[PDB]
């Protein structure tokens, strides 16, 4: 009502690689693709909220 | 539609019904009776136009 | 002109109790009224009782 | 989706005829004044004053006894058994009157409102005034200031007596006060379409020639988007044309 | 609104309302100054000759708005929700608010819907926008059969 | 039924057809009682202003009506069998029947 | 005024006709027969396994 607002100017999206041999970085890879280990993350809470 | 902005503009005044005098003099006063009253200039009806 | 419109926009966003409950209840504050009366004689006796049988 | 605002210009119009007092004849003068000089004296005596002026001045609404400060509609409760009216606003709104009956209706005094001469009158049809104040009040310009202050409303007072009267008040001469009084003042006066077609004079400041005034409304005239919306997106100009290329080849 | 743009004229039934009488004059040989009539007896020098000095008599009337007007108060005035209208001082209404007596004595301002709101759109008067459309004169569907039965 | 609530009246061309001409007076210093009320110089006074009292004269016309009669007289009322036309007292007809005379 | 005697106040009178009330048969008659109410319905039966 009475003070005024925020205003988005840039966004900008950082992110940092492990600088990793890539001897080693396509063996990684490879593990990770293959069909029998995939990552797997469950919410903290879990919850159903109502 | 477009209706008068009565929050951002000035001397806006609300005029409701019993007051508002528009066609005087030659129409009913709040009633489809007789023509009373006298000619006047009309106040009711905001320009929206020219 | 943002604010202009941001000003423009954030204004633009914008008994009476029955006779028949009374009655009822005072009869019922009467009933137990008496009730309660009965029940303080039976416990005054008692203490009464059991203290002239002591002395 | 293009989604902006847009503005017609003031040729915009879409409704053929007038909103303001259409039912009004057409060159039916407001009731107003126009400053003038009437001739008078015995070998002549003519003295510019306020004459003639308050020419049309239509009283509709009727009081029991016109005092000096107002009509003073109706007797009280005993607390206050003066009622005037409030000049503000309920001074004559024009709509009501005397009974909203013909016959019978003779009323012992009567008043109406009526413009002052700095208004530049205009015929009654086609003519706006926007209020002042939430009551209903009309326009009532602020008194004229210098640069300190709008105050209190500009209204002013004016009787009406009629010429022939045969009882002299208590041996005076054959004058009296059997009158009828007109809360005169400026309004914002303004036609938001109708434009005058017969002008009898040139000037247009008030007077007697001028109170003759026909004003037709305003040629009707619409705006919009084309159909199909066409013309709002280039086509089949080499000076811009648009693409719809591959991202890969481009 | 109302596509009116010449007014109309009402006028007295024998042409003119003027009842001015005149007589006849006769110049005479000399030079047509200030003194030279003679009002001869050729013509009616007391009663006869009316003739209208001025124009004729007639009276405005906008014969368009009032059709409009009055359309508009007959099919969209008198159908507002009972809580725009309302009583006269001098007449009783019954009780409930079903009857026909009822919905009969309740007037509507004519200063509500008029030949000046909305003006040049189409907008639908929001007061009767939940009022039901199908309850009408107009309903051309219903009088059809409300006069097959008869009258 | 022709659909009519509202009267039409038809107005003077003047605006209000007033008549009655009245003088300005100006209400003195004294009581406003029947006297003390006098006039001024300051306005006219012969010919001095004409107010209407009391309301426009006017008249009115059941204006929907009428349109319905017109349209009911040229259309089918003139149309009737000849046994109903009655031909006017101070006239003369050809005797023949099928004729515009 | 608050009366009906014949009198000068009451020679001023203006009235209204009385607002239009067609009253006909619905649509094809939706209602003349009961349908989906249980307290009456219809039947139709062969006369001999009723």
């Amino acid at each position: 009502v009475d003070g005024a607002s925020v205003r988005f100017d840039s966004v900008n999206l950082y992110a940092t690689f492990f600088p990793m041999a890539h001897n080693t970085a396509s063996t990684l890879e490879a593990m990770l693709r293959n069909d029998t280990h995939d990552q797997s993350f469950n919410d903290y809470l879990s919850a159903a909220n109502m | 539609r477009q209706v008068v902005d009565e929050i951002n503009y000035k001397d806006y005044k609300a005029v409701t019904l019993p007051f508002q005098h528009n066609n005087s003099g030659f129409t009913g006063y709040l009633a489809p009776t007789m023509r009373q009253g006298q000619p006047y200039p009309a106040n009711f009806p905001y320009p929206l136009i020219g | 002109a943002a604010a202009a419109m941001t000003a423009t926009r954030l204004a633009s966003s914008y008994s009476i109790i029955a006779e028949e409950k009374l009655l009822a209840l005072l009869a019922e504050l009467e009933a137990l009224s008496r009730q309660l009366a009965a029940l303080t004689q039976q416990v005054s006796e008692l203490r009464e009782q059991q203290q002239q049988q002591n002395k | 989706d293009i989604r902006g605002v847009l503005d017609r210009g003031p040729s915009f119009k879409p409704y053929s005829g007038t909103a303001y007092n259409s039912l009004a004849p057409k060159g039916a003068p407001n009731p107003s004044q126009w400053e003038t000089k009437e001739k008078q004296g015995t070998t002549g005596g003519v003295q510019q004053e306020k004459d003639v002026t308050k020419t049309f001045g239509v009283a509709a609404t009727g009081g029991i006894n016109i005092t000096n400060q107002g009509l003073l509609l109706g007797t009280d409760e005993t607390a206050e058994n003066g009622k005037k009216d409030i000049y503000a606003d309920k001074t004559f709104q024009p709509e009501p009157q005397v009974g909203e009956e013909n016959w019978q209706e003779n009323e012992a005094f009567y008043g109406g409102r009526a413009l002052k001469k700095d208004t530049k009158m205009k015929p009654c049809y086609g003519s706006f005034a926007r209020p002042t104040n939430e009551k209903g009040g009309q326009a009532k310009f602020k008194p004229v200031n210098e640069g300190e202050q709008p105050k209190d409303l500009d209204i002013d007072f004016a009787y009406f007596d009629v010429p022939g009267g045969s009882p002299p008040a208590g041996g005076s001469g054959e004058e009296y006060k059997a009158d009828i009084i007109l809360y005169t003042e400026n309004v914002n006066l303004e036609t938001p379409d109708t434009h005058v077609v017969y002008k009898p004079g040139t000037s247009d400041n008030s007077s007697e020639i001028n109170l003759v005034q026909q004003s037709m409304p305003n040629r009707p005239n619409y705006i919009g988007f084309r159909d199909n919306f066409v013309g709002l997106m280039y086509y089949n100009s080499t000076g811009n044309m648009g693409v719809l290329a591959g991202q890969a080849s481009q | 609104g109302v596509e009116d743009e010449l007014p109309n004229y009402c006028f007295p039934l024998n042409g003119t309302g003027t009842n001015s009488t005149y007589q006849g004059v006769k110049i005479t040989n000399g030079n047509d100054g200030a003194e030279e009539s003679e009002w001869e007896k050729d013509d009616a020098i007391s009663r006869q000759n009316q003739i209208c000095k001025g124009n004729v008599y007639a009276m405005e009337i906008n014969l368009q708005a009032n059709l409009w007007k009055s359309f508009l108060y007959s099919n969209v005035a008198l159908y507002l929700p009972d809580s725009y209208k309302y009583t006269p001082a001098n007449v009783k209404l019954p009780a409930n608010t079903n009857t026909y007596e009822y919905m009969n004595g309740r007037v509507v301002a004519p200063s509500l819907v008029d030949a000046y709101i909305n003006i040049g759109a189409r907008w639908s008067l929001d007061p009767m926008d939940n009022v039901n459309p199908f309850n009408h004169p107009r309903n051309a569907g219903l009088r059809y059969r409300s006069m097959l039965l008869g009258n």
